[PDB]
C-alpha cells in the first residue's frame, strides 16, 4: 500500500484563487509560522540545571569500569582472561600468576580507558561478576596518562563504587 | 598488608615497587602513586574456616546467581582444609 | 593386493587388514571424536566417545578398536552415531566442575571442543557432582583430579613409554580414581608428558600454572639443545615473553615427546 | 525532590560549601555526590 | 518446524536454479559456473572478458531487468592465481529477484569498466582500485577514493599489515605533519582462536 | 478509454499510442533477430517471449486492460522495456555469446573455501 | 502544566491547538524507575526429554551450494513471477 | 571556470563555478576512512557488531539488524519471535531517530534552526530507550545474530506507549513551519531533480527512488524479520524534488508511529534470544549451575561461533536506503570479508549529477536530500 | 577464442615496485612457509591442513610507561593461508620475499591391535586397563 | 598459452618506454610550479632530483605491464599535485626531513640493535 504525498490539482475557481492570492501579497501563511514559535515562548523549557540537576539513567548504563570484591574483601577476578579475549577494542592486558597462597589471580590488570569503546562485553564474560561498568560517567581528566587505568585504579574504583554498583546489579541481574 | 620499601615508597599487592635507582620514579614526584590499601590475600585469611558435617561441599560465594560457578569441594584429607578455587572460603569436615 | 575395500559414508577406500575404523575414517580426512585413544599408546575403548555407526549393524561399536571388515559402510555422520556422541558426551560432563575459568586447560580442551562439536548445548544434570581428593605427585605436574574423566592416558604412557608402572585406578565405578594410591612422586625423565596427553585440566603444568591462556600466545617452532637429539619444539611466546616449551612431533626424531629438561 | 515539576528537575543536589578541605561554594562540581545518593539522583531508583 | 532453524522456500530455489540455467544458454561464451546456496542466492561465474556482455544482458533483457546495481566489491584469496574476485550484486525490481555476477583478474590484468552498464560502478570501481589494486580500463576518472593523497599500496589485500607502514605526527620543528614508520607503544596481539577440531562435515574437502 | 495524465515516474512522458508503438517495436525486435542464428539460445528465448507480447497487443485495444495482460507496469514502461530488449539484440550480434566458452579458468578458481 | 490559564489559552491559539493535552515534559504518567523482578520465560529447548541437538541443529543443516551449470523448446523464465502491483492505501491515499 | 574548495561529518567538495552556478561538483571523501572493512577479518562475529552502530551513527539499531539478519542467514538459525517484534519495534524508533536528525539538519543547513531544538527534545527520549535496554545512549549493540542481548525491562513498553502518543503533534508543529512555507519551498522545489531511469542506473535507493515515483520498499517486497505482519503505508514522490523527498520523509516518520503502535499491542512473550547455545550465550543462572553451559559461555565468548563456509548479500531498508553487508565465511569464527553497502555511498556519487545547473546554495540543500552520513560512505 | 589483442611476456612476475611495501620489508624479511604443527595438547588436526606464510620474528621491547609489548615491525602479526605448497612458494616469489619452505610432516600410518594388549609371549601384554 | 597476457596500454618496452619519458617530461616541467605553488623551502634543482631519484628506483623493470601501472600511478600522482589536491605536508613526504639517518654498514647496525 502506498500514498502519494504531494499529488493534488490546486482549484481554479475564483474564491480559491484568490484565497492564494491574498497568501500571497498579505503573507498569511508566514504568520502563521511565528504563531508556532510564539506559543514555544510561553511554555516550560526542557533544560534541566546540570550539576544540580543530572538527567536520568537506568541501571543497565555502561559508564566507568570497576573491579568487584566478594563481601570477604577477596577479589572477584580470577584471571580467566575472557573479558580480555572478548574485549573487540583490545583494551584489556592481564597478566596472572599463582599467589602466594595459591590461588588464582591477577598482577596486571589494565583497561585503556582510550581504547575502550564501553561496550559491556568484558561484563557480559566475566564468569563471577568481577569487571563492571560502573554508573560513574564523570571522570575526564587532563591528561591521557590519567585515562590508562591499571589494577590498583580499578580496585579503587571498586571499593569507591560498591554502594552504588551492587545496587545496580541488584535490579538487572535477572534480567541477564 | 601496605609496607613501604626503604625509599618511600609504598609496595602494591603484587610486590611492584621501583627500585632506589630507578628513573621511573619520576612520574610521582609532585604526585602520588595510587595503591589499593584493602590487600585481599590479608582479608580473605581472616575469614573463619567453614565446619561442615559431609565430605562433599559446595561453594557458590554467596548469592546464587549472584555469585560464582557452583564448585564442589573434596574433604577427605584432614592435613589440610578443602579450599574454594573462586572465592578462597575454606572448609573443614566435622572431626571426621 | 591384501587391501581390502570399505566405505566411509560410501565413499570407497582401500585398507589393509587389521586397520581400525577410526584408521578407515583417517584415510579419507574424517577424524573420528575420542579422548581415551592415542595412536602412540596401545588401545582402551573405555571413554566411548568413537561408537560409530556400520550400515545394517544395530549396535554402535568403537573405532578406536573394532578391526574393519571387508564391504563395511561405516556412517560417520548419522542420527544413530550423532545421538551416540551426544550420550556419551553428557555422561561425561555430568560430574565434572565448573572449573574452565580457573582451569588451565581453557581454550585448549579436548572436553570443551568436542562438546562444542558433538555434543549437545545444554544440561539436563539436576543431582549433585561429585569431588575427588587430589594427589601430589611432584613439583612439575599439577593434579586436580576432580577434572579427571578416567580416560587412563597417562596409565599407559607411564607404563609403556616411560616404563613406570607407577599410576593406576584404584576404587571402582563411580569412585574409581586415577592415582599412585601412597604418596609417590612422579619422577622419570618424560613425566611432563602427561601434562599434553592428558585431555582435561586434571594434569597441567605447575611452573606454567596461572600465566596465560593459549589463544594469546605465538608458535614458534624452534629446535631443542639441551642433549644432542634434536628433538622439535614449539615456543610459545606472549608479549616478547617465552611461556612455556611443547613438543613438536617429527616421527624420525622424537615423535611427540620431550624430556623435563627440554620443557 | 518536587514531584510536581516535569521529569528530570524533580530531583537536585545543593552541594556543601566545603568537601575534604575544599572551598566547594563556588566551585561546585557533579563528582561530589556520594555513590548512595549517585543512583537516586539519577533516577536509577525511587529510594533513596 | 524447528524454532530454532531458518525455514527452507524450496519454491524459490527451484525458480533461481531455473533461471541460473537460463542465462547459462543464452551466454555460453562466458558463463563459467553456475549455483545456488542453501540461503537462495544464485551466482553466476564468468570469464572477465564477459563482463561487458553478460551485465548488459542481464539490465536490458525482458526476463532479468536487472537495473540496479547493490554493490560491486572485491575479495582477495592469495592462494589463486587470479587472486582478486571481483562480485557484482544486482537487483531487479521487476522480478523483485537478485542475482549475484562473479569473475576474477590479478594484480596486472584490466577489468573491463562496466560504467557503460551501470552508472553506479563509477565510485564502486574507485573504491576497489584504490582498496585492491585492481585496474580498470576505461574509466572515465580513476583515482584514489578513500586512502590518503600519496598513501603507497593497498591496504585491503590480505598481505597488506594491520596497522600499514607509517603513521602521521606533528613536528615542530619542520611545523607541519610528518610521515614516519609505524611504531605502536602496544602491539596488536594475535589470537589463535580456531578450534582443532572439525565444525562443518557438510562442506569437507578431500584430502 | 481515458488518456493518463501522468505515468507516476519522474522523466517518463505519457504515451498516447501505446499500441501503435508497441507493434513497431516488437516487430523491429523480431527483425533484428533473423540475424541472430537460429541455434542461438538467445533468439529463441527472446523470440518466444517477444511473440506473447505482440500477440497479447493484438489482442486487447483496452491500455488499461492490456497492462494486467503484460505484467510489466504502466504501458509507458512496457515501452522502454521493448526499446532496452531492441537495443540488447543489435549489441549480442557484435558480442556473439552463442560461441563456446573462451576459456575455462585455473583448476581452482571458483573452490571455497581455500 | 504550571502554566496559568491565561498562558494555556495564549499558547494553545498561537499555535491554533491544545497543548496541554499532549505535553513534551513528562510528568508522573511515567513508569516508576524502581520496578517489581521479573521472571522471564525460557525458550523452546528446555526441556528434559525429546530434545536431542541433532534434532535442532540449524548450523549443520546448511549445505554447500548446489552446481547447476559447471564448465569442468523449452519455456523462458524469470528470476521469478513479476512483483504484483501496488494497491493504493484506503487509510489516506492522498496526503 | 573558479574552483575552489569547500568543507571544513566532514567532506571536502572541490567545485567548479561559472558565477553563481555550479559546473561541476567532485566531492573529496576519505576524511572519515578508518578501515572498518579490513578490522572486521581481526575480529570474531560478536566483536565485530559494534564496528555497525558506527558505520550510520543515526541510525545505530538499523545496521545491527542488518548484520544480524547476514550473520543469522549463514548460521541458519532463526530467532524467536519476541526478539523479531523488539527489532522491528527499535527499528521504527530508529527510524524516527534518524529522519528527524535528517529533516531537521537538513533545516538547519539552511538557515531554520528552531526545529533542531524542538525535535532534539524527542530524540533526547528516544535515547532513553536505547539507555534502558542496552545501557548505551546510542551504540547499544543490543540487536545480535540470534535475537536480542536482553529482555526489555518492565515497564519500558508504557514509556514508549506514552512518547508515541505525543510524537504525531510534534511532527504537526514541524510541518507547520516548513511544508506550507514559502521560503522553504523555494529552497526544496525543483531542486536536485532525479529521473526514474537515472535513480535506477545510478543505484540510488530509499527515498531517493521513492521521491521519483518508484514504487520500492525491501520492508514490503522482501521482508524480513515481522514487517510482513504490521500495516503501512509506502510514501511516494511525484516530482522527484528535494521538496518531494522531504515529504516522503516526514510521512514516513508518522507510518513509523503507525508500526510503532502495532508492536506495542502484538508483541508476544518468550524468550528474546535463539534457544541454542552454540549460537548465543546462555543465560548467567545456568553458566554458573550446569557444566554445558559453561563450556558454551566460555568458547561463544573466546573463540566464538563458527560460521558455515559461505557468501551472502543481505540487506534491509535502512532509514538512509538499502543497508547490507556482503559477508563472506570461511568456516571459522571470523568473518574473512565483509563489504558493506552504505546507500549515501551511491547517492553521494550522484551529487555531481544532481546539482547540474543549480546554485552554490542548492549543493547544500541537495547533500541534506541526500541524507548522507561519512561514516558510512568512508567506512 | 578472445577476441581481445594478447601480447607474450616471458620475465617472470615479479610486483615489488607497485605494492608500497618500504624496501626495508622485503629484501630483509624471511617468510617461512609451513604447515604449522598439531597443537600438542589437542588431539585434533584441523589447524593443520593449510599451509601457512609467516616472517621473521623481530624486536618487542616494554613500553616505559604502562609496560606493554611495543614493536616496531609492521609484518609482526602477518600470517596468510594456502591451499598448497606451490601457491605459497608463487606469492613470496613474485612479492620479492625470501622465502624457507619446511614439508609437511604428516604422522606416518600405525599398527593399532587392541588384541595386542593380551598376549602370550610378547611384552605387548599391558599390566592394567 | 602460458605466457600470453592480455595488456594494459603496451604491448613491448618500446611502447612502454615511452610513457614513462612523456610522464618524466611532465614531471620535470611540474616541479617549478609545486615549489612556487606549495611554497615548499626545496630549490627546483631539489626538486628535480627527487624526481630522477624516483624515476631511476624502477630502472630495472622489465615488464610493460608493470611499466603500465607505475606510469598509472605516477599520472595519477602528479594529477593529485598539479590540482592542488595534496597539501603541503604530502609533497615534503618524498624528502623524509624528519627521520634521523638510519645506519647502513654492520657495525653501525650492530651497536643499535638486532634488525639487519
Ligand atoms: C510583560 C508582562 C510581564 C508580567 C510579569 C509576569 C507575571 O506577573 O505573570 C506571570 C504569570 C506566570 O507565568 P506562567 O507562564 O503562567 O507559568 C508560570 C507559573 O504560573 C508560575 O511559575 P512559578 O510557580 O515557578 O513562580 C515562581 C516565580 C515567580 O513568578 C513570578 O513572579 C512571575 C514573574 C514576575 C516577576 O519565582 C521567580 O522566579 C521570581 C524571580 C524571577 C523574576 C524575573 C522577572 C522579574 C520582572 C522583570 C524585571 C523588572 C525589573 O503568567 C501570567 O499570568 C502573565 C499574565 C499577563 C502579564 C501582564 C499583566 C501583568
Ligand atoms: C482603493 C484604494 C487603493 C489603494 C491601493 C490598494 C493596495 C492594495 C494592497 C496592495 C498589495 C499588498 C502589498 C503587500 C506587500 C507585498 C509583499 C510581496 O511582494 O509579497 C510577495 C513576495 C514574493 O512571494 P513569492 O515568493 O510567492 O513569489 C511571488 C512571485 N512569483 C511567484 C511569480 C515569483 O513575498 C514576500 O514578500 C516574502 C516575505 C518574506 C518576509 C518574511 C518575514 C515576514 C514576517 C511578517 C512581518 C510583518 C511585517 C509587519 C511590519 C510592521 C512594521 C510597522
Ligand atoms: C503577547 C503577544 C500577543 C499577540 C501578538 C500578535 C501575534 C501575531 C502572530 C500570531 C498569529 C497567530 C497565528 C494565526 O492565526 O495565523 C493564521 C492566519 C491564517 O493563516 P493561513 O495562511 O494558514 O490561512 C490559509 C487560509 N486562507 C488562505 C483562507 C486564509 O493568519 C492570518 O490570517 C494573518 C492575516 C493577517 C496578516 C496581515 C499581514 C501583516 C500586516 C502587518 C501590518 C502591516
Ligand atoms: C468579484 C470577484 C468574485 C467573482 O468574480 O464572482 C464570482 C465568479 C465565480 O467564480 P468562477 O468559478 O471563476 O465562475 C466562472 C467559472 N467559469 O467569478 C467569476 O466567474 C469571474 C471569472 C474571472 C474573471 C474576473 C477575475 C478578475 C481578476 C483580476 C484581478 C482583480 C484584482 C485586481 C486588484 C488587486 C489589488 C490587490
Ligand atoms: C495583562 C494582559 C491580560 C491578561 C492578564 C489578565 C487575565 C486575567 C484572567 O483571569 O485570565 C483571563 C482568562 C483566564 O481567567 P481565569 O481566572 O483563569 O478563569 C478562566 C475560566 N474560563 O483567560 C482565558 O483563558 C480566556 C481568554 C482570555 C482573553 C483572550
Ligand atoms: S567495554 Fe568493551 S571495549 Fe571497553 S574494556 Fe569492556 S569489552 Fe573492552
Ligand atoms: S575480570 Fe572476569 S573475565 Fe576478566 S579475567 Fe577477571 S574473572 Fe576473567
Ligand atoms: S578440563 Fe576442559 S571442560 Fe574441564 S574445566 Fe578444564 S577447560 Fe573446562
Ligand atoms: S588424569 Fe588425565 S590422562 Fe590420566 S586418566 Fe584422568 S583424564 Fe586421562
Ligand atoms: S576413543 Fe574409542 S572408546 Fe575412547
Ligand atoms: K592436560
Ligand atoms: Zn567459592
Amino acid at each position: 500500500t502506498y500514498k502519494y504525498v504531494n499529488l493534488r490539482e490546486p482549484s481554479m475557481d475564483m474564491k480559491s484563487v484568490t484565497d492564494r492570492a491574498a497568501q500571497t501579497l498579505l503573507w498569511t501563511e508566514l504568520i502563521r509560522g511565528l504563531g508556532m514559535t510564539l506559543s514555544y515562548l510561553f511554555r516550560e523549557p526542557a533544560t534541566i540545571n546540570y550539576p544540580f540537576e543530572k538527567g536520568p539513567l537506568s541501571p543497565r548504563f555502561r559508564g566507568e569500569h570497576a573491579l568487584r570484591r566478594y563481601p570477604s574483601g577477596e577479589e572477584r577476578c580470577i584471571a580467566c582472561k575472557l573479558c580480555e579475549a572478548v574485549c573487540p577494542a583490545q583494551a584489556i592486558t592481564i597478566e596472572a600468576e599463582p599467589r602466594a597462597d595459591g590461588s588464582r589471580r591477577t598482577t596486571r590488570y589494565d583497561i585503556d580507558m582510550t581504547k575502550c569503546i564501553y561496550c559491556g562485553f568484558c561484563q557480559e564474560a566475566c564468569p563471577v561478576d568481577a569487571i563492571v561498568e560502573g554508573p560513574n560517567f564523570e571522570f575526564s581528566t587532563e591528561t591521557h596518562e590519567e585515562l590508562l587505568y591499571n589494577k590498583e585504579k580499578l580496585l579503587n574504583n571498586g571499593d569507591k563504587w560498591e554502594a552504588e554498583i551492587a545496587a545496580n546489579i541488584q535490579a538487572d541481574y535477572l534480567y541477564r | 598488608g601496605v609496607r613501604t620499601s626503604p625509599t618511600g615508597e609504598k609496595v602494591t599487592h603484587t610486590g611492584q615497587v621501583y627500585d632506589d635507582g630507578d628513573y621511573r620514579k619520576v612520574r610521582f614526584v609532585g604526585r602520588q602513586k595510587e595503591v589499593n590499601e584493602n590487600f585481599a590475600i590479608d582479608l580473605i585469611a581472616e575469614q573463619p574456616v567453614s565446619q561442615v558435617g559431609s565430605r562433599v561441599i559446595s561453594c557458590d560465594g554467596g548469592g546464587g546467581a549472584l555469585g560464582h560457578p557452583r564448585v564442589y569441594i573434596n574433604l577427605d584429607k584432614e592435613t589440610k582444609t578443602g579450599t574454594c578455587g573462586y572465592c578462597g572460603l575454606q572448609f573443614r569436615q566435622q572431626h571426621h | 593386493s591384501n587391501l581390502i575395500e570399505v566405505f566411509v559414508d560410501g565413499q570407497s577406500v582401500m585398507v589393509e587388514p587389521g586397520t581400525t575404523v577410526l584408521q578407515a575414517c583417517e584415510k579419507v580426512g574424517m577424524q573420528i571424536p575420542r579422548f581415551c585413544y592415542h595412536e602412540r599408546l596401545s588401545v582402551a575403548g573405555n571413554c566411548r566417545m568413537c561408537l560409530v555407526e556400520i550400515e545394517k549393524a544395530p549396535k554402535v561399536v568403537a573405532a578406536c578398536a573394532m578391526p574393519v571388515m571387508k564391504g563395511w559402510n561405516i556412517l560417520t555422520n548419522s542420527e544413530k552415531t550423532k545421538k551416540a556422541r551426544e550420550g556419551v558426551m553428557e555422561f561425561l560432563l555430568a560430574n565434572h566442575p565448573l572449573d574452565c575459568p580457573i582451569c588451565d586447560q581453557g581454550g585448549e580442551c579436548d572436553l570443551q571442543d568436542q562438546s562444542m562439536m558433538f555434543g549437545s548445548d545444554r544440561s539436563r544434570f539436576l543431582e549433585g557432582k561429585r569431588a575427588v581428593e587430589d594427589k601430589n605427585i611432584g613439583p612439575l605436574v599439577k593434579t586436580i583430579m576432580t577434572r579427571c574423566i578416567q580416560c587412563t592416558r597417562c596409565i599407559r604412557f607411564a607404563s609403556e613409554i616411560a616404563g613406570v608402572d607407577d599410576l593406576g585406578t584404584t576404587g571402582r565405578g563411580n569412585d574409581m580414581q586415577v592415582g599412585t594410591y601412597i604418596e609417590k612422586m612422579f619422577m622419570s625423565e618424560l613425566s611432563g608428558n602427561i601434562i599434553d596427553i592428558c585431555p582435561v585440566g586434571a594434569l597441567t603444568s605447575k611452573p606454567y600454572a596461572f600465566t596465560a591462556r593459549p589463544w594469546e600466545t605465538r608458535k614458534t617452532e624452534s629446535i631443542d639443545v639441551m642433549d644432542a637429539v634434536g628433538s622439535n619444539i614449539v615456543v610459545s611466546t606472549r608479549t616478547g615473553e617465552v611461556m612455556r616449551i611443547l613438543p613438536r612431533m617429527h616421527e624420525d626424531i622424537n615423535e611427540e615427546w620431550i624430556s623435563d629438561k627440554t620443557r | 525532590e518536587d514531584n510536581k515539576q516535569f521529569f528530570g528537575r524533580h530531583r537536585w543536589v545543593i552541594y556543601t560549601t566545603e568537601m575534604n578541605g575544599k572551598n566547594t561554594f563556588w566551585d561546585v562540581d557533579g563528582s561530589m555526590v556520594p555513590p548512595e545518593w549517585h543512583r537516586w539522583l539519577h533516577c536509577m531508583t525511587d529510594d533513596p | 518446524t524447528r524454532p530454532t532453524v531458518r525455514p527452507r522456500n524450496d519454491v524459490a530455489h527451484k525458480q533461481l536454479s531455473a533461471f541460473g540455467e537460463y542465462v547459462a544458454e543464452i551466454l555460453p561464451k562466458y558463463v563459467q559456473q553456475v549455483q545456488v546456496s542453501c540461503f537462495n542466492e544464485l551466482e553466476i561465474c564468468i570469464h572477465p572478458d564477459g563482463v561487458i556482455p553478460v551485465l548488459t544482458f542481464l539490465r536490458d533483457h525482458s526476463n532479468a531487468q536487472f537495473k540496479s546495481l547493490a554493490d560491486l566489491t572485491a575479495v582477495d584469496i592469495p592462494t589463486r592465481q587470479n587472486r582478486f574476485e571481483i562480485v557484482y550484486n544486482l537487483l531487479s525490481l521487476r522480478f523483485n529477484s537478485r542475482i549475484r555476477v562473479k569473475t576474477y583478474t590479478d594484480e596486472l590484468t584490466p577489468i573491463e569498466s562496466s560504467v557503460p552498464v551501470y552508472k553506479a560502478a563509477n565510485w564502486y570501481e574507485r573504491e576497489i582500485w584504490d582498496m585492491f589494486g585492481v585496474f580498470f580500463a576505461n574509466h572515465p576518472d580513476l583515482r584514489r577514493i578513500l586512502t590518503d593523497y600519496g598513501f603507497e599500496g593497498h591496504p585491503f589485500r590480505k598481505d597488506f599489515p594491520l596497522s600499514g607502514y607509517v603513521e602521521l605526527r606533528y613536528d615542530d620543528e619542520v611545523k607541519r605533519v610528518v610521515a614516519e614508520p609505524v611504531e605502536l607503544a602496544q602491539e596488536f596481539r594475535k589470537f589463535d582462536l580456531n578450534s582443532p577440531w572439525e565444525a562443518f562435515p557438510a562442506y569437507r574437502q578431500p584430502p | 478509454g481515458l488518456l493518463k495524465k501522468t505515468t507516476g515516474l519522474v522523466g517518463l512522458a505519457v504515451c498516447e499510442t501505446p499500441h501503435e508503438r508497441l507493434k513497431i517495436l516488437y516487430t523491429k525486435i523480431l527483425d533484428v533477430l533473423g540475424h541472430i542464428p537460429k541455434n542461438a539460445a538467445y533468439r529463441k528465448y527472446t523470440e518466444q517471449i517477444t511473440n506473447e507480447k505482440l500477440s497479447m497487443v493484438k489482442a486487447e485495444p483496452d491500455v488499461k486492460k492490456l497492462e494486467e495482460r503484460l505484467q510489466g507496469g504502466q504501458i509507458e514502461e512496457v515501452i522502454l522495456q521493448a526499446e532496452n530488449e531492441l537495443s540488447l539484440a543489435r549489441k549480442m550480434i557484435q558480442w556473439k555469446p552463442w560461441e563456446p566458452l573462451v576459456e575455462e579458468p585455473p583448476a581452482s578458481q571458483w573452490k571455497w573455501p581455500i | 502544566a504550571s502554566a496559568t490559564r491565561f498562558i494555556q489559552w495564549l499558547r494553545n491559539w498561537a499555535s491554533g491547538r491544545d497543548l496541554q493535552a499532549k505535553l513534551q515534559l513528562r510528568y508522573q504518567e511515567i513508569s516508576k524507575r524502581t520496578q517489581p523482578p521479573p521472571k522471564l520465560p525460557v525458550g523452546p529447548s528446555h526441556k528434559l526429554s525429546n530434545n536431542y541437538y541433532c534434532t535442532r541443529d540449524g548450523r549443520r543443516e546448511a549445505m554447500p551450494p548446489s552446481i547447476v551449470m559447471s564448465s569442468q523448446e523449452k519455456k523462458a523464465v524469470s528470476p521469478a513471477p513479476p512483483i504484483k502491483r501496488w494497491e493504493l492505501s484506503q487509510d489516506e491515499p492522498y496526503l | 571556470n573558479l574552483t575552489l574548495n569547500f568543507g571544513p561529518g566532514v567532506l571536502r567538495l572541490v567545485m567548479e563555478l561559472s558565477g553563481e552556478m555550479v559546473r561541476k561538483c567532485d566531492p573529496h571523501i576519505g576524511l572519515l576512512h578508518r578501515g572498518t572493512e579490513k578490522l572486521i577479518e581481526y575480529k570474531t562475529y560478536l566483536q565485530a557488531l559494534p564496528y555497525f552502530d558506527r558505520l550510520d551513527y543515526v541510525s545505530m539499531m538499523c545496521n545491527e539488524q542488518a548484520y544480524s539478519l547476514a550473520v543469522e542467514k549463514l548460521l541458519n538459525i532463526r530467532p524467536p519471535p519476541r526478539a523479531q517484534w523488539i527489532r522491528v519495534l527499535f527499528g521504527e524508533i530508529t527510524r524516527l531517530l534518524n529522519h528527524i536528525m535528517a529533516v531537521t539538519t537538513h533545516a538547519l543547513d539552511i538557515g531554520a534552526m528552531t526545529p533542531f531544538f524542538w525535535m532534539f527534545e524527542e530524540r533526547e527520549k528516544m535515547f532513553e530507550f536505547y539507555e534502558r535496554v542496552s545501557g548505551a545512549r546510542m551504540h547499544a549493540a543490543y540487536v545480535r545474530p540470534g535475537g536480542v542481548h536482553q529482555d526489555l525491562p518492565l515497564g519500558l513498553m508504557d514509556d514508549i506507549y506514552e512518547f508515541s502518543k505525543n510524537f504525531s503533534l510534534r511532527i504537526d508543529e514541524l510541518e507547520e513551519m516548513l511544508t506550507n512555507n514559502r521560503i522553504w519551498r523555494n529552497r526544496t522545489v525543483d531542486i536536485g531533480i532525479v529521473t526514474a531511469e537515472d535513480a535506477l542506473n545510478y543505484g540510488f535507493s530509499g527515498v531517493m527512488l521513492r521521491g521519483s515515483g518508484i514504487q520500492w520498499d525491501l520492508r514490503k517486497t522482501q521482508p524480513y524479520d515481522v514487517y510482513d505482519q504490521v500495516e503501512f503505508d509506502v510514501p511516494i514522490g511525484s516530482r522527484g524534488d528535494c521538496y518531494d523527498r522531504y515529504l516522503c520523509r516526514v510521512e514516513e516518520m508518522r507510518q513509523s508511529i503507525r508500526i510503532i503502535s502495532q508492536c506495542l499491542n502484538k508483541m508476544p512473550p518468550g524468550e528474546i534470544k535463539v534457544d541454542d547455545a552454540k549460537v548465543s550465550p546462555p543465560k548467567r543462572a545456568e553458566m554458573k549451575t550446569s557444566m554445558e553451559s559453561l563450556i558454551h559461555h566460555f568458547k561463544l565468548y573466546t573463540e566464538g561461533y563458527q560460521v558455515p563456509p559461505g557468501a551472502t548479500y543481505t540487506a534491509i531498508e535502512a532509514p538512509k536506503g538499502e543497508f547490507g553487508v556482503y559477508l563472506v565465511s570461511d568456516g571459522s569464527s571470523r568473518p574473512y570479508r565483509c563489504k558493506i553497502k552504505a546507500p549515501g555511498f551511491a547517492h553521494l556519487a550522484g551529487l555531481d549529477k544532481m546539482s547540474k545547473g543549480h546554485m552554490l546554495a542548492d549543493v547544500v540543500a541537495i547533500i541534506g536530500t541526500q541524507d548522507i552520513v561519512f561514516g558510512e560512505v568512508d567506512r | 577464442t578472445r577476441d581481445t589483442q594478447l601480447i607474450t611476456v616471458d620475465e617472470k612476475l615479479d610486483i615489488t615496485t607497485i605494492t608500497g611495501v618500504p624496501e626495508e620489508h622485503i629484501k630483509t624479511r624471511k617468510a617461512r612457509i609451513f604447515v604449522p604443527a598439531r597443537n600438542n595438547m589437542q588431539s585434533g588436526v584441523n589447524n593443520t591442513k593449510k599451509w601457512k606464510m609467516e616472517f621473521d620474528t623481530r624486536e618487542r621491547w616494554e613500553n616505559p610507561l604502562m609496560g606493554w609489548a611495543s614493536t616496531a615491525d609492521p609484518l609482526s602479526n602477518l600470517v596468510l593461508t594456502f591451499s598448497t605448497k606451490e601457491d605459497a612458494v608463487a606469492f613470496a616469489e613474485k612479492n620479492g620475499w625470501s622465502y624457507d619452505v619446511e614439508e609437511r610432516k604428516v604422522p606416518k600410518p600405525k599398527s593399532k591391535s587392541y588384541g595386542a594388549n593380551f598376549s602370550w609371549n610378547k611384552r605387548t601384554r599391558v599390566s592394567t586397563k | 598459452a602460458s605466457t600470453s597476457v592480455k595488456p594494459i596500454f603496451s604491448r613491448d618496452m618500446n611502447e612502454a618506454k615511452r610513457r614513462v619519458r612523456e610522464l618524466y617530461r611532465a614531471w620535470y616541467r611540474e616541479v617549478p610550479n609545486t615549489v612556487h605553488l606549495f611554497q615548499l623551502d626545496i630549490s627546483v634543482k631539489q626538486g628535480r632530483d627527487k624526481v630522477r631519484e624516483m624515476f631511476k628506483k624502477n630502472a630495472h623493470i622489465t615488464d610493460p605491464r608493470v611499466v603500465d601501472l607505475l606510469v598509472i600511478k605516477g599520472k595519477m600522482e602528479l594529477e593529485e599535485t598539479i590540482k592542488v589536491w595534496k597539501q603541503r605536508t604530502h609533497v615534503m613526504r618524498f624528502f623524509h626531513e624528519t627521520e634521523a639517518p638510519r645506519p647502513k654498514d654492520f657495525l653501525s647496525k650492530f651497536y643499535v640493535g638486532h634488525d639487519p
